[PDB]
């Protein structure tokens, strides 16, 4: 009687694992060679379905992750390889012993001092303070003045050169010099080749949106109670392109998210407790960094032909340093309710036994923040901050760090370590004049670990890529399967 | 791009607006979205359009519109549907346990139910043409 | 193929002149050289296939030929005219303002006229035959 | 790997098959197979996709028998028979000197016995369906 | 059976560190080598790869 039938137009379908396209409006190198075009196109329309949402198992998030990976990967692998200079190097020895590159005992220093020193020093725009690059606490930059000899394609004749580097980024052999010129080689630079990053990666934004292929399409959750993880998702929406989204790469704090909203949300993975904090917009919280002195650039033109730009600076500059504005206080006060009315929390709900808090041991990966201020990775460390934020009794944290401010001392690196799951190095170039950056905070990246109902540790992490689940992660892929089978009495004829 | 597929999803099994016409223009929307962005990329790159990764994502979204189009051809020519809207058949629904409620349930909800007939019912659908075939070959011998 | 398709072109909208068969066989004459092409090229040159301009270039140029052909017996499977010349549609032509000189204009002067047109017609001819296939999968239930 | 042409190979022109949905049928395990492939290579090498040249053998592989596939297609709307196995054409054998044994010889024994038939029985076939096609023309016109 | 036929070889190699430089011992088939021949009335002969 019934016979199968096949329908054509059927609306449903399944779980898709496929490449999605990018498109973008900046197309000033990768976005003309590798994307579309931005359509506009940002509408959606509701459907009355249930579907099942998460964050961290998802397709949307995982390219994005590996996406901007690779865009960086293929800008600098034509650049040229720094394996010429890992030489050595004749350095300033006053300057790598004061900053303990080097060793030397003949310093014999003594120091007595008040130790009820704690201060309070806030700043904000209206102060020469920050115009001057002079507030309580800021000491040098800790630069290096190195010389050595380089090769360009004459070959059979080669030059002295000045390079200034950080301390961060050399090694500088140790023990029994007794006069002067120290001998240095770059940081990491004998288990592997550095590769300069040369084609002006990080030195503007990178925006794109994906956009799904025909007879595929994006489902999103539109609810509030969307913790990363849901079963069955109620309000699904229906486009074919994503919102645009803003590939920074931060750790602690996320900056210049585009979701930001007047809400505080948490997701969490549903199988951990790794979650990703917004911050809610209403407390407009914004950090400005700052990069002081004027900065020479000089071109080295080195045996391959390719270019290595060098840091003839001959100064002594001020240390770059981080500015906290907007109501951090209020801010916080929020993200520590958001926990403890959160459903997958069965912590404290006592909102003075649950703090923020630093990664441990000695990695500066993690005891740092790094902030990407326009080409130049700027690690920062934050005790000041923390310490104000929370109103802490300090009393113990010794002498330096005891301290309440709103600002924090940084450290300019030059040899960085790449973000993704690849332990490469590379150098950034550095850039010419003075250096200032404004962002917005939008997120915070940190784990909630409690055992008890006392003491709670927002741990701050340096995962930067779980910021992208946090940009994208509502997103579904699914694939259109208009092919229908149903019994019904139509035999044909 | 239009999405009319998921527009009318939650209608029911007794469905309107099966849009059939869906397929072939989505076809459309994808051969010239590709087809001017590869003209466009050698205003700047004209060497590696295939020889980086992005083109290689992006070409393998070329072919497969192509041939997502044509197994969905291929396999409806399979089952005797030059068009198919319904395009009725011989082949006996499998059993009476698995029957739709055409004014509740949602194709969504049916067909994950019987994915497991899919599998048995493309085999019957395809044997049905072969035999069909066999017989108008006969005719022609008479 | 020979492009003999174009030679009546001047010869006015109404002065017959149409057909069905000139890109088939302009498709075909084209496959038949392209592919001894792909298989002659390994005589002198087997690693750099696609791994070179000219080698990119030739894929373009053989998936813009199947595209092409593609996408217009797409549009008319949705119409469901792909053998029919006039077609018959039953969706009304959208206004008296837009009326062709049959022994005065030419295909390429009128259609040039009609453009926006297109962009309403194609949906509404996809529906007018959804909509006819629908109705005789109801006649086939009675 | 259906294999349902060359089944019939050994029996006789007058025999059997006539097979059209072999195609098909063949046509869909391969695209599937090789989804399955295009899919699974990024799980471990995404930067070498179409850089060197084995992936550009497995295309210029893809791409001919896509174009096979249309091939056959596109000459049979010409001849009208997309779905009409004996078609019936109206175009005159060639010559009485060469005729079939339909109870003796096979196809393929057949077809090899007419390759210089073709050459003209092709151009033919195509113009009786232009003529045809321009008395129906007029005839709709009526 | 009789041995191998394996020549103990000597030579300088420098590696990233480029300023500095290491010598290495590597025991070549001999059949891998070529060796230059002529007046060596002492120890160390002089010896490169049979094909470069
Ligand atoms: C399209 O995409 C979507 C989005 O990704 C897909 O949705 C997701 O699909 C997954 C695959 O089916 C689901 O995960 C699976 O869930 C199973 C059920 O988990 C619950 O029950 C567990 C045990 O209970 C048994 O007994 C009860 C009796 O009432 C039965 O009802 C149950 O069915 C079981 O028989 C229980 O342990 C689970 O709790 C743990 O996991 C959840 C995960 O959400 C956590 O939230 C919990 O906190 C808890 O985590 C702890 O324990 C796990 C180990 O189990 C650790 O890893 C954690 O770190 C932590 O310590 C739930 O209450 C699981 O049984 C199943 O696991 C089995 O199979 C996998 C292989 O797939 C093996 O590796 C495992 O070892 C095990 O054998 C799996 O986790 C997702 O939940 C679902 N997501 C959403 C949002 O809905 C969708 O399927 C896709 N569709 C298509 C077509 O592709
Ligand atoms: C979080 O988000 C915020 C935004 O909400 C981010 O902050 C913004 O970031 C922007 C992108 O970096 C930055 O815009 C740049 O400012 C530079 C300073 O210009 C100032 O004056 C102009 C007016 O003339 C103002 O519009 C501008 O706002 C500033 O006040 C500009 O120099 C930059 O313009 C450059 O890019 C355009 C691109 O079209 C070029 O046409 C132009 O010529 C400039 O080009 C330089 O930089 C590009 C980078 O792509 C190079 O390719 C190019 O070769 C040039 O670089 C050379 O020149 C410099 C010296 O000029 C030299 O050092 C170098 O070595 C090269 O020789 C651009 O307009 C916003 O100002 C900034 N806004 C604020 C308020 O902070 C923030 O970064 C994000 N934060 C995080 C965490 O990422
Ligand atoms: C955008 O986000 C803002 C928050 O970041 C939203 O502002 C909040 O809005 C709520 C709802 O109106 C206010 O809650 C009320 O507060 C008053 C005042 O209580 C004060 O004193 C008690 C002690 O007695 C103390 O516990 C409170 O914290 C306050 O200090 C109560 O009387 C009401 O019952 C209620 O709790 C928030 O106070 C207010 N926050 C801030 C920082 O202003 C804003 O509404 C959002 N915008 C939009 C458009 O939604
Ligand atoms: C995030 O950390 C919290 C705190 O450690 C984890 O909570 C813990 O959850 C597990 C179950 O997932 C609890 O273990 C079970 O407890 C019950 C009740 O005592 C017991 O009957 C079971 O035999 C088992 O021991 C554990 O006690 C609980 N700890 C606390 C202090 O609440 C949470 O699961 C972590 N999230 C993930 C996914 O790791
Ligand atoms: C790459 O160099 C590092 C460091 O260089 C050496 O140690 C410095 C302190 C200085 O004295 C340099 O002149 C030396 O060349 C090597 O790491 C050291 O390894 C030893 C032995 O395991 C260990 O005792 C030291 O603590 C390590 N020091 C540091 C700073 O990590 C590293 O092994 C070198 N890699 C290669 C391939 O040569
Ligand atoms: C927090 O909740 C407690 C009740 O739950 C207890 O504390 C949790 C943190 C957790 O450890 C649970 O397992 C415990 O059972 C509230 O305590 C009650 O407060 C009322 C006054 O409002 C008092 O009359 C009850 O007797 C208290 N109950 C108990 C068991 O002591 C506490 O007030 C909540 N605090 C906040 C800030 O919300
Ligand atoms: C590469 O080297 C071979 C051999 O090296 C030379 O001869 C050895 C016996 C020894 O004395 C080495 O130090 C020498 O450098 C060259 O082959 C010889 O070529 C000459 C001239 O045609 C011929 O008379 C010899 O018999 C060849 N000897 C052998 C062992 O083949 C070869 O020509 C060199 N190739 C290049 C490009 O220089
Ligand atoms: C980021 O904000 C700072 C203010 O904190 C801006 O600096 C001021 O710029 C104006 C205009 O050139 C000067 O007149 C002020 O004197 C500057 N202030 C200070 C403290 O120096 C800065 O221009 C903003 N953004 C960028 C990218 O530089
Ligand atoms: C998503 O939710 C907002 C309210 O937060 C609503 O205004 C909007 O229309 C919803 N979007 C869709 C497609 O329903
Ligand atoms: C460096 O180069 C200069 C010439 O530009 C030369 O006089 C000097 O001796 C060189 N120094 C070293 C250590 O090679
Ligand atoms: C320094 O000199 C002393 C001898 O006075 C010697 O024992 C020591 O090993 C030397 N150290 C280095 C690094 O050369
Ligand atoms: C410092 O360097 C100079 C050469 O520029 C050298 O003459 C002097 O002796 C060095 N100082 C010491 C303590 O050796
Ligand atoms: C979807 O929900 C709206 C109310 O928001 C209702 O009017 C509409 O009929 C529902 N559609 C379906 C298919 O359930
Ligand atoms: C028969 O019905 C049961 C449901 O009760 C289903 O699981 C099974 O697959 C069906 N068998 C066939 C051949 O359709
Ligand atoms: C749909 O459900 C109702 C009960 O809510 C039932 O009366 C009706 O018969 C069902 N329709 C079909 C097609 O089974
Ligand atoms: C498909 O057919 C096999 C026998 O060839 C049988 O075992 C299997 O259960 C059938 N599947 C369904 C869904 O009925
Ligand atoms: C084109 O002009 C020639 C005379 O040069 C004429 O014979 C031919 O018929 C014209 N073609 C058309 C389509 O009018
Ligand atoms: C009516 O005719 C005018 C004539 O120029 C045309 O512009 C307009 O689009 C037509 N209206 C339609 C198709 O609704
Ligand atoms: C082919 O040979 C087999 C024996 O191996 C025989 O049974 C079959 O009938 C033969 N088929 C034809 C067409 O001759
Ligand atoms: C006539 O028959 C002969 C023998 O089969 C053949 O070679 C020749 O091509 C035929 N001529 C035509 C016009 O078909
Ligand atoms: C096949 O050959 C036989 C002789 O063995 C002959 O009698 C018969 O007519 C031939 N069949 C055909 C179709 O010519
Ligand atoms: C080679 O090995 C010998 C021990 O047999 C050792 O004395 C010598 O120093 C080694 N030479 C090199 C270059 O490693
Ligand atoms: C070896 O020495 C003699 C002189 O005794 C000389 O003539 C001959 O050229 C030398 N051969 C080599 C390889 O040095
Ligand atoms: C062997 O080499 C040593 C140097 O390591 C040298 O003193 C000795 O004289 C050499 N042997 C002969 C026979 O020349």
């Amino acid at each position: 009687t019934l016979y199968v039938t096949v329908f054509y137009g059927v609306p449903a379908w399944r779980n898709a694992t496929i490449p999605l396209f990018c498109a973008t409006k900046n197309r000033d190198t990768w976005g003309t060679t590798q994307c579309l075009p931005d359509n506009g196109d940002y509408s959606e329309m509701a459907l009355n379905v249930t579907e099942s949402f998460d964050a961290w198992n998802n397709t949307v998030t995982e390219q994005a992750i590996e996406d901007v990976w690779q865009l960086f990967e293929t800008s600098i692998k034509p650049c040229v390889k720094l394996s010429p200079l890992c030489i050595t190097m004749r350095c300033n020895k006053s300057e790598t012993d004061r900053w303990g590159l080097t060793k030397s005992i003949t310093t014999t220093a003594s120091t007595t001092s008040t130790t009820a020193s704690a201060k309070v020093d806030m700043v904000n725009e209206t102060s020469s303070c920050i115009a001057q690059d002079n507030c309580t606490g800021l000491e040098q930059e800790q630069m290096i003045s190195c010389k050595f000899n380089m090769t360009g394609l004459k070959r059979d004749k080669s030059k002295e050169y000045n390079e200034t580097w950080y301390s961060a980024d050399l090694v500088c052999e140790q023990g029994n010099n007794t006069g002067n010129e120290s001998r240095c080689y770059m940081n990491h630079c004998n288990t592997s080749v550095i590769q300069e990053s040369c084609d002006k990666h990080y030195w503007d934004a990178i925006r794109f949106r994906y956009c799904a292929p025909p007879g595929y399409a994006l489902l999103r959750c539109n609810d509030t109670n969307y913790s990363g993880f849901m079963p069955k998702c109620s309000k699904v929406v229906v486009s074919s392109c994503t919102r645009m989204m803003e590939t920074q790469t931060s750790t602690w704090f996320g900056f210049n998210g585009t979701r930001a909203e007047n809400r505080t949300y948490i997701y969490w993975h549903g199988r951990d407790n790794r979650t990703i904090i917004s911050l809610n917009k209403y407390y407009n919280l914004t950090m400005k960094c700052r990069r002081p002195g004027n900065k020479t650039v000089l071109p080295v033109t080195i045996m391959s032909g390719l270019v290595f730009h060098s840091q003839p600076i001959n100064d002594r500059p001020k240390q770059a340093w981080c500015w906290f504005g907007g109501k951090w206080k209020d801010a916080i006060k929020e993200v520590k309710q958001t926990i403890v009315k959160h459903p997958r929390y069965t912590g404290t709900n006592n909102t003075d036994k649950i703090n923020l808090t630093a990664p441990g041991g000695g990695d500066p990966e993690v005891t740092f923040m790094w902030t990407n201020c326009r080409g130049e990775f700027l690690y920062c460390k934050m005790n000041w901050f923390l310490n104000w934020v929370e109103d802490r009794n300090t009393a113990n944290q010794k002498p330096k760090e005891q301290h309440k401010r709103n600002y924090v001392p940084c450290h300019i690196r030059q040899i960085i370590n790449t973000w993704h799951k690849v332990g490469k190095n590379v150098y950034l170039p550095p850039r010419e004049g003075d250096l200032t950056c404004n962002s917005t905070v939008t997120s915070l990246i940190a784990n909630i670990d409690w055992i008890d109902g006392n003491q709670t540790n927002i741990t701050m992490s340096a995962e930067v890529a779980e910021l992208y689940r946090l940009e994208l992660g509502d997103y579904k892929l699914v694939e259109i399967t208009p092919i229908g089978l149903a019994p019904t009495s139509c035999k044909r004829y | 791009g239009f999405l009319g597929f998921l527009a009318t999803a939650g209608s029911a099994m007794g469905a309107a607006s099966l849009t059939l016409t869906a397929q072939s223009r989505t076809l459309l929307a994808g051969i010239v979205q590709q087809q001017q962005q590869l003209l466009d990329v050698p205003k700047r790159q004209q060497e590696l359009l295939r020889l980086t990764v992005w083109g290689t994502k992006n070409l393998q979204t070329r072919v497969t519109a192509i041939e997502k189009y044509l197994k969905d051809q291929a396999q409806l020519n399979a089952w005797g549907c030059a068009f198919r809207q319904v395009c009725c058949t011989t082949v006996p629904w499998p059993n009476a346990s698995l029957i739709p409620k055409w004014n509740n349930e949602t194709w969504q909800e049916w067909e994950r139910k019987v994915d497991f007939l899919e599998e048995n019912i493309t085999a019957l659908l395809e044997e049905a043409q072969i035999q069909q075939e066999k017989n108008m070959y006969e005719l022609q011998k008479l």
